[PDB]
């Protein structure tokens, strides 16, 4: 069997485990929570084992299996430079998600183990798949487990903010169906070797970008369509706001790479126009109201809609720089927020109970050492140099500026605000004043559980940011297959 | 995947559902028979499938002949 | 806007509509068989006149999203 | 062979007035159901667009006994609801072959049990749904006018019987009263299509309208305009029999007042044969040349039923809080989306007709055994809600609120997961088998020129989904209201259990708790067979999707 | 093309639509739960009738009219009448916000009928071999660069071989200014 | 026929009514935020 | 879940943040409501896309020099 | 043409009943009176046998409709006491 099979089938397996234990004992919750953690621990394994097997320069898909038993739904598993990183991250955030959130779910344990597996089973198939229409079925299969994940393991305003994610991402997801539909129609596979030889006629291409770019602006999302995002990542569990942002929100990010940038090349370019306006404007609303937000989980939420923003204007470039950049920016996002969601909605929310700004105030004079790796959080969210943040906005914006220079100039303003929002929160909870008169007790510092999956997930942030080329090497060859374009003495070769 | 290893899953997957709503304990000593026979029926089932497919594969290529005999008659009767 | 006209015209705008929308349509609904058969009636009506008279497609349309509207208004 | 069976079942259940000889007499119609199942299986084996028999009045064709067969399983798995008593008592004392096969157990089973319940009670149920099934499996194979009309007549005739069998209940028989007067209603619209037929054509069979209509068919004293005019009243009637809007207004108030064991078998049979039926009408119908008769298609009043049933489905639902009248309307939305792939006629939309038909008839079926099940595990749960209190026919429907379902996930936590995979099917969430359904009829529709009715089907889609969510929130999202039943739980409150052996001498007695009272096997079995097929399809697809590439490659051949 | 008597054809929606709307206010006197009386259907369910009747009457003749304006048959033209028809929808609401939503709901449905085709009728056969239509779209695989360059246009990183020559004539013909960059290097 | 707690109107009044949804006015509104004084 | 340290709830903060996530059951079409909502969501992004529209290739600093023009068309 | 208006009148039969279920059961009959005998007269035109069969077999099903629906009707009153419909 294919190595791209063992990372879809240690989940599945880890999910019979959970649920065939207690026929061999009233056994204790926290074996449960054991096996859940050594079997995220063995995707890792195994997905730094593809890892080191990987070519860096090799245009044809890997680790695939020669099935040659056609049927009319058939898996295909391979893994590509353009695809890598997006698997591996998946696999590192599972294990700190389930730590993150170990001590707090407290009820219905099995079952939310149970859901985890299962959602990492489906988002690292959504990287895997070799087909559009396999794409869409994984892209949309993690929807059930993510309404049961809120509405059990959510907060006060979990059903509707279940319903809304829900809702929209099913409405958002079935315009990308009918343009799935139709490509697959008029060439009769959606296999990527087959859509990739074949060139769509350009008022047919014009069509099927709206349809994919709904969805995806559904699924940024994008300013006027993000009120699902402000409550889902929000009222879900700890756990259920990392696999969100961190994992689920570049779905879309991926899905451009494979679905608009190789097999719709003259609508992208001809559209670019409207992407960069829309993708402009989130730049600036989102800055503006992340800046007015009383609700601390709320205020890194909104901050992930600005940062999407920049890795989306980095996708439709046409630039290499603009679409490495928009990768790394996407995987700096992935630490990044999934730290700030374990400052916000696991640590603070775990002391307080609360989530309103008005509360918090100095928590510097007695927790220093949550105020040391929520600061240096706080910066790589502003996008600060020796961060990996840092080299993923610069090469997003570079290439939003090469392609439409007036809409990298409005996008650049990021640096500004998000600037502001970052240390403002920031000043208002640790710094600020003195530790809060709310506070009737003493609240502990950090425990040896927080430190270390804050200390695990701001390493991955730093060392990355020196050295990028740990992720660039594999981006590169890969990468410059989805550019379009000419050069008038280097085309065309006799 | 393999008919004959899926249908036997199938009906292993069968028996730990039942199992599952009927909230009585998998793995209890004197019924784990149950397992073998659902598996059996299982496996005697995709073995019932592979001769349907089998059949299905005859009958559709035999048809993309046809459709590729009346496509191909026609044009030569145009060629008048 | 985003917690007003981007809510209104949109997903609290379609939850309220829509919801006295289908009260009013089972409002329709009475159990009463003798109501029920000039529903058939008059749903058979609908069908003839459409599919004789070679009436425009548009014009059945405007026939049903005017009644939509109407089911959207109370009293 | 289903008429040698009715014949002697209704021999055996005309000498015999004792009503403890209805559990057997059901088992039997499932193996007589078997025979038949053994014998249209052996008549598969020819290619035909289909052969007339005994004088031209009836046909068989491979479309049509695959529908005989699929109408048949549907059917023994409705019968095991009768066939079987609903909760069981298991002890590890007495499972393995040894044990169920030589020993045997001895207790008091009539209350746990429910021997005398009334689904138990019926003698003649067994025979009614064979008459049903009778005029179901003629109507798939009608050649001539007269023979339509006399199927579906049986056929109708028998579900208004089935719906008023339970005597005793002021709703069921509400119920059936309701469902005869518009069903007559309905019957006079098939007659006057028909009979329009003959008296412009002087035939009444089939294949010579088809020529009339394939000769007229090229791009002047006798214009053909009643074929259209004649098919729109017959399709009228029809429409009416499958529920789709605008004559709808009947199913929501039947299917909810009469009991759940029965709304089970009237609200899947009915469809199957009658959308089999229309497909084979809309074939030959079909004007390949565009002239003035395809612009009185009768087509369009499908399109319009289509488009009607998938908005009236999807909202009227959104305010139900009776949970059999919420699965009325949401049978009425898939009937807008079975309505629309038989109107556009084309290769593609055919095999995507064919499937989501045999899909949602199977899937439909879960959803129904599913609440049955449910309804049986109360029996050691109690209550204390108000409302819960004054319900109707609280034996015929025991769930009949969506309320009642509260916190279910607590209950039993598989049965939950089964009506989720059911539920999110019927959403169309994919890898769930719901989800391959919608994306081929979608497909059909996108690939011929049907994108204004797609965009429709995907938003009614996404309101429809709203109160489906609403059944998944109240199962899993809340705590329950019923409790444990204090009394089965008493530590002095025991029952005692008795093993013998096959001289039946006692091999071991046993005291038991209402911990050792569960659901019955085929019950459990058939849930989970269904849930899996549903979740594991991506898996298992090449024989049930080749089957209908086949048989649409035969319909369209030549 | 053939003119069109606006007028004329939007009293036919007038009748066509306020006909059928005088159907509904029948139905509704005749399930009339009191002694109404038969003259109740111009009297207590007239409005009914009444807002069929504008709604008909302005779509038919906005949209023949908009087809006159502007000299053409297409998709828009029913969509102009869509815009006119929810905006008289509006009006007997008495309220601003339905004006415009109804008109945006409304117009928007009737252009999106238009524009994808006429489905609820028989949709257009191109009448055309579909193995060829289908098969020649899948094997299209390349172009002639003249062919993309139409709808994209040379630019935007898409330099055809001889973009920088007809670039100096196309910047010599707007600005009036010789292209001659610096060599750059002081030896030859 | 059909009994008003299985087809009634005010049954759907009872579980989905009208007042789920404000519609205060400009007088005792004027911030649109609730009444918040 | 958890059980959290003490924590002085005011009852005016607490009153305030429900406000605010239940703000939006309130909000009507007014003049003034439509005129924000008109401008933040048509106005300035039409304005945005203009801008982007006329200057789309307009300008290209890449190895451009003394001599050459900025402008690409 | 008294075919077609005697069909008329078992679908005005329709129109005008707001609490007559027997008048419902009354105008089925009706309606089914006037498709036999429009059969029957279009078989004298064409001196066809088969309507004139076609017609026995309605009046068979009509009938056994009947039947099964006055024994229905007999199921609801035994349980109301009435066949009126409030209104
Ligand atoms: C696409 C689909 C592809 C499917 C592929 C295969 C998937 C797996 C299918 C496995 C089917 C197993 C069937 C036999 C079974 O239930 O085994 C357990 C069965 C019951 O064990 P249990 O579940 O622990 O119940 C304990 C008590 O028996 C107490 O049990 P109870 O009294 O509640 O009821 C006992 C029995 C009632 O039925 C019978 O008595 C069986 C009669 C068969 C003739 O229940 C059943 O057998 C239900 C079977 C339903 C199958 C169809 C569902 C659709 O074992 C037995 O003792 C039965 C005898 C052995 C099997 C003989 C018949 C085999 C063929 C049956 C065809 C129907
Ligand atoms: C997911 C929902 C599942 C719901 C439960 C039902 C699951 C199965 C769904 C339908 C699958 C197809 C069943 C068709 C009928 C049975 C045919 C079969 O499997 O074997 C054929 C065989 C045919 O046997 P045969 O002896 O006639 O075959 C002679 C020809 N040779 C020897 C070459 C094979 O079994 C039968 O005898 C048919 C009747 C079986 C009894 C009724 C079974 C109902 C099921
Ligand atoms: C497509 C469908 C949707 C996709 C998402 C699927 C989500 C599946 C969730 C996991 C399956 C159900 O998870 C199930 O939860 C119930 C809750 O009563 C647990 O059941 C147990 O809960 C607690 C645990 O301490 C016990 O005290 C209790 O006695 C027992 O009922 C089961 O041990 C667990 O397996
Ligand atoms: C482009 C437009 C957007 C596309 C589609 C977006 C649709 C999203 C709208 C869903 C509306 C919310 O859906 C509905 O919310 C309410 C709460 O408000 C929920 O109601 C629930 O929460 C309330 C909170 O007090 C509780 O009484 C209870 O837990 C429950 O009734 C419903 O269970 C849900 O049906
Ligand atoms: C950035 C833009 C995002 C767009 C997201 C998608 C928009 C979806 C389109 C339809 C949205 C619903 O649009 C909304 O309709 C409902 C009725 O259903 C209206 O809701 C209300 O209308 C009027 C006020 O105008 C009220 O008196 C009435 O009681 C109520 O129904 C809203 O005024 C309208 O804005
Ligand atoms: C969960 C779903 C699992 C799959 C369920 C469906 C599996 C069964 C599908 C069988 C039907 C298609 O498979 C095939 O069809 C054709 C046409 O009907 C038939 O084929 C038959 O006719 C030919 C023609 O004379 C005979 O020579 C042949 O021996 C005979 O088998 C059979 O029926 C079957 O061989
Ligand atoms: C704006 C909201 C989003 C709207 C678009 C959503 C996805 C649209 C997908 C592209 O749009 C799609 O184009 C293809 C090819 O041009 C059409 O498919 C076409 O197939 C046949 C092929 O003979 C054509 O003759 C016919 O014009 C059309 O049906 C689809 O009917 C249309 O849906
Ligand atoms: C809101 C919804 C707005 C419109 C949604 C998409 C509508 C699609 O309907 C539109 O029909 C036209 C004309 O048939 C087709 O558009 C295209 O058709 C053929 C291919 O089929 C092309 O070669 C042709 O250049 C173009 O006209 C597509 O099928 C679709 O683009
Ligand atoms: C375009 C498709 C997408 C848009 C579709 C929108 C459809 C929305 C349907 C909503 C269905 C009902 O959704 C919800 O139902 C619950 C039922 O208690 C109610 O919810 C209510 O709960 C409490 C009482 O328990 C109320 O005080 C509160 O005002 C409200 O949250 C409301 O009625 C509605 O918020
Ligand atoms: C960081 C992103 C940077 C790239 C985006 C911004 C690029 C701006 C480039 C501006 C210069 C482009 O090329 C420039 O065109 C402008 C057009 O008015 C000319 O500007 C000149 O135009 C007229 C003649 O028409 C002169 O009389 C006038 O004094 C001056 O405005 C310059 O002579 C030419 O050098």
């Amino acid at each position: 069997m294919s190595l791209l099979y063992v990372l879809l089938i240690i989940p599945i397996i880890g999910i019979f485990l959970i649920s065939t234990i207690d026929s061999f004992y009233f056994f204790n919750v926290s074996y449960y929570k054991k096996i859940a953690l050594i079997t995220t621990i063995l995707n890792l394994i195994v997905s730094l084992i593809i890892y080191i097997l990987f070519d860096f320069s090799n245009n044809q898909f890997q680790f695939i299996q020669e099935n040659l038993d056609l049927s009319f739904y058939d898996i295909y598993l391979g893994v590509d430079g353009v695809s890598i990183y997006f698997v591996l991250l998946t696999t590192i955030i599972m294990p700190i998600a389930l730590v993150s959130n170990w001590n707090s779910i407290t009820n219905n344990i099995k079952s939310y183990l149970i859901i985890m597996l299962l959602l990492e089973t489906l988002l690292l198939a959504v990287f895997l798949v070799l087909d559009v229409l396999l794409f869409y079925i994984f892209f949309e299969s993690i929807l059930p487990p993510l309404f049961i994940l809120i509405g059990l393991f959510g907060s006060s305003n979990k059903v509707r903010a279940s319903f809304y994610i829900f809702l929209y991402t099913l409405l958002g997801s079935l315009f990308l169906l009918l343009s799935i539909l139709t490509m697959s129609s008029i060439v009769g596979t959606t296999y990527f070797d087959v859509l990739l030889k074949s060139s769509f006629e350009y008022t047919t291409q014009l069509f099927l970008f709206f349809g994919i770019f709904i969805a995806f602006a559904v699924k940024t999302p994008v300013w006027g369509l993000n009120s699902w995002l402000l409550r889902a990542h929000v009222e879900s569990p700890l756990g259920g706001s990392i696999v969100l942002a961190a994992i689920v929100l570049k779905l879309s990010l991926y899905g451009v790479f494979r679905l608009i940038l190789p097999i719709l090349p003259q609508a992208s370019l001809n559209l670019t126009y409207i992407v960069y306006a829309i993708g402009a404007i989130t730049v600036l609303y989102a800055s503006f109201s992340t800046l007015r937000t009383v609700d601390v989980k709320e205020l890194i939420a909104y901050s992930s809609v600005a940062h999407a923003a920049i890795y989306l204007m980095g996708v439709f470039s046409n630039t290499i720089q603009g679409l490495e950049g928009a990768i790394l920016l996407g995987l700096a996002h992935g630490f990044v927020s999934s730290g700030l969601f374990i400052c916000a909605g696991g640590i603070l929310y775990d002391r307080t109970g609360t989530r309103l700004i008005y509360f918090f105030r100095g928590l510097t004079q007695i927790m220093p050492l949550f105020s040391l790796f929520f600061f240096i959080l706080c910066l790589g969210n502003a996008g600060t140099p020796l961060t990996l943040n840092f080299v993923g906005e610069f090469m997003s914006l570079y290439g939003t500026l090469e392609r439409l220079p007036i809409a990298g100039m409005l996008a650049s303003t990021s640096i500004i605000f998000s600037a502001a929002y970052s240390i403002y929160m920031y000043n208002r909870i640790a710094f600020g004043g003195s530790v809060s008169l709310y506070f009737i007790d003493c609240f502990r510092d950090l425990t040896k559980r927080e430190f270390f999956i804050l200390f695990t997930l701001v390493s991955f942030t730093v060392i990355l940011g020196i050295y990028p080329s740990f992720v660039l090497d594999g981006l590169h060859y890969n990468i410059s297959s989805v550019v379009y374009g000419i050069e008038p003495n280097a085309s065309y070769l006799t | 995947v393999n008919r004959i290893l899926f249908w036997t899953g199938f009906g292993l997957a069968v028996r730990f559902w039942q199992l599952g709503i009927e909230m009585r304990p998998f793995f209890n000593r004197k019924s784990l028979w149950a397992y073998p026979l659902f598996g059996g029926v299982g496996a005697s089932f995709g073995y019932w499938l592979q001769s349907i497919d089998e059949k299905q594969t005859k009958m559709l290529e035999e048809r993309k002949q046809a459709i590729l005999e009346k496509r191909a008659r026609r044009a030569q009767r145009q060629a008048e | 806007l985003d917690k007003g006209s981007i809510e209104l015209f949109g997903p609290y705008g379609l939850e309220r509509g829509l919801v006295k929308l289908s009260k009013n349509i089972s409002s329709l609904s009475t159990s009463h068989v003798t109501t029920y058969a000039l529903y058939i009636l008059v749903g058979f009506i609908l069908y003839l006149i459409y599919n004789n008279l070679l009436l425009d497609y548009s014009y059945l349309l405007l026939i049903i999203i005017l009644l939509l509207l109407l089911m959207m208004i109370g009293e | 062979m289903i008429m040698i069976s009715i014949l002697s079942l209704l021999l055996s259940t005309s000498v015999t007035l004792r009503r403890d000889m209805s559990i057997l007499f059901n088992r039997i119609s499932i193996i007589a159901l078997a025979y038949c199942i053994l014998h249209d299986t052996m008549s598969l084996s020819f290619i035909s667009k289909g052969i007339g028999l005994h004088g031209g009045l009836l046909h068989i064709t491979n479309l049509t006994q695959i529908f005989h067969i699929f109408i048949f399983i549907i059917s023994i798995l409705i019968l095991q609801l009768t066939s079987f008593y609903p909760r069981k008592v298991w002890i590890p004392e007495y499972s393995s072959l040894k044990d169920i096969f030589f020993n045997k157990i001895l207790y008091y089973r009539t209350k746990i049990i429910n021997k005398m319940g009334e689904h138990m009670k019926i003698i003649e149920y067994p025979l009614i749904l064979l008459f049903v099934i009778s005029g179901a499996v003629f109507l798939i194979s009608t050649n001539d006018l007269v023979s339509i009309f006399l199927s579906i007549e049986l056929q109708s005739y028998g579900l208004y019987l089935l719906s008023t069998i339970y005597r005793n209940s002021e709703l069921s028989t509400t119920g059936g009263l309701i469902y005869f007067l518009l069903g007559g209603l309905s019957s006079c619209f098939i007659l006057l299509g028909t009979s329009l037929l003959y008296v412009n054509s002087g035939t009444t069979s089939l294949d010579g309208l088809y020529i009339l209509n394939s000769i007229s068919d090229v791009n002047s004293w006798y214009k053909p305009y009643y074929l259209n005019f004649s098919l729109l009243i017959f399709s009228i009637g029809f429409l009416f029999k499958v529920s789709a809007a605008p004559f709808h207004f009947w199913s929501p108030d039947v299917y909810d007042a009469i009991p759940t064991i029965v709304t089970t078998f009237v609200a899947i049979i009915a469809k199957i044969s009658i959308f089999i039926f229309l497909l084979e009408l809309v074939y030959y119908t079909n004007s390949n040349a565009n002239s003035y008769l395809s612009e009185f298609s009768w087509t369009y009043a499908l399109l319009i039923s289509s488009l009607l049933s998938l908005i009236i489905g999807t909202v009227v639902g959104l305010t139900q809080f009776r949970i059999k009248r919420l699965l009325a309307y949401s049978t009425i939305s898939h009937v807008g989306f079975i309505l629309l792939a038989l109107s556009v006629s084309s290769i593609e939309s055919t095999q995507a007709f064919i499937f989501y038909l045999i899909q949602y008839s199977i899937s439909n079926l879960n959803a129904f055994f599913i609440l049955i099940t449910i309804g049986f595990s109360l029996y050691g749960y109690v209550t204390n809600n108000k409302e819960y209190k004054s319900l109707l026919d609280k034996n015929n429907s025991p769930i009949q609120l969506i309320s009642q379902l509260k916190g279910y996930f607590y209950i039993n936590p598989l049965l939950s997961l089964s009506l989720a995979i059911t539920i999110f099917s019927f959403v169309g969430v994919p890898p769930l088998v719901g989800f391959f359904a919608k994306q081929m009829v979608l497909s059909a529709a996108l690939d011929n020129g049907y994108i204004f009715l797609s965009l429709i089907a995907i938003i009614t889609s996404v309101i429809g989904a709203v109160y489906y969510l609403n059944v998944i929130k109240e199962i899993f999202f809340y705590s329950p209201e019923h409790e444990v039943n204090p009394v089965l739980n008493e530590s002095d409150s025991n029952f005692s259990l008795r093993i013998l052996n096959e001289k039946n001498v006692l091999i071991r007695s046993v005291l038991l708790k209402g911990r050792n009272i569960f659901i019955s096997s085929p019950f459990s079995i058939t849930i989970s067979i269904i849930t899996n097929v549903i979740l594991l399809f991506i898996f298992m697809n090449k024989e049930w999707l080749s089957m209908g590439t086949i048989l649409v490659q035969i319909l369209f051949s030549a | 093309y053939h003119p069109k008597d606006a007028v004329h054809l939007g009293l036919k929606g007038a009748a066509v639509v306020g006909g059928i709307g005088l159907l509904f206010a029948a139905v509704r006197t005749s399930l009339a739960r009191k002694n109404v009386g038969p003259w109740a259907i111009f009297t207590r369910n007239g409005k009914l009738a009444a807002t069929f009747a504008a709604v008909g009457g302005a779509y038919d003749f906005t949209r023949a009219a908009a087809a006159n304006l502007r000299e053409k048959e297409d998709w828009v033209n029913n969509g102009i009448g869509g815009l006119f028809a929810g905006a008289t929808m509006g009006l007997t609401t008495g309220r601003i916000p339905r004006v415009l939503g109804f008109a945006a709901l409304t117009g928007v449905v009737l252009a999106t009928a238009e524009y994808a085709g006429s489905g609820l009728r028989g949709v257009f056969k191109r009448d055309v071999d579909e193995y060829e239509r289908k098969e020649f779209l899948r094997k299209n695989r390349r172009r002639p660069i003249e062919e993309t360059l139409a709808e994209i246009g040379e630019g935007r990183g898409i330099k055809p071989p001889g973009y920088y020559e007809r670039r100096a004539q196309r910047l010599k013909e707007k600005y009036g200014v010789d292209i001659n960059p610096v060599c750059a290097d002081p030896d030859q | 026929f059909l009994p008003e707690a299985m087809v009634g109107r005010s049954k759907i009044d009872e579980k989905y009514p009208d007042s789920d949804y404000p519609t205060l006015t400009d007088k005792e509104d004027p911030d649109m935020n609730g009444g918040y004084i | 879940g958890l059980q959290h340290y003490k924590i002085a709830m005011d009852p005016a903060l607490v009153r305030l943040g429900s406000m605010i996530s239940n703000r939006y059951k309130y909000f009507r079409w007014t003049k003034r409501t439509a005129l924000v909502s008109f401008m933040y969501v048509v106005v300035v992004p039409s304005t945005i896309g203009y801008l982007a529209y006329k200057t789309d290739g307009l300008w290209d600093l890449r190895a451009k020099r003394r001599g050459d023009l900025i402008s690409e068309r | 043409n008294i075919t077609l208006i005697l069909f008329l009148i078992g679908i005005l039969g329709f129109v005008l009943n707001r609490k007559n279920i027997i008048l419902m059961l009354i105008s089925i009959e009706i309606m089914l009176l006037s498709i036999t005998f429009l059969i029957l007269l279009s078989s004298l035109n064409m001196d066809d046998i088969i309507g004139q069969t076609y017609a026995i077999y309605i009046i068979v099903v009509a009938g056994a409709e009947s039947a099964i629906g006055l024994g229905i009707l007999v199921a609801f009153y035994r349980l109301r006491g009435s066949i009126a419909i409030e209104y």
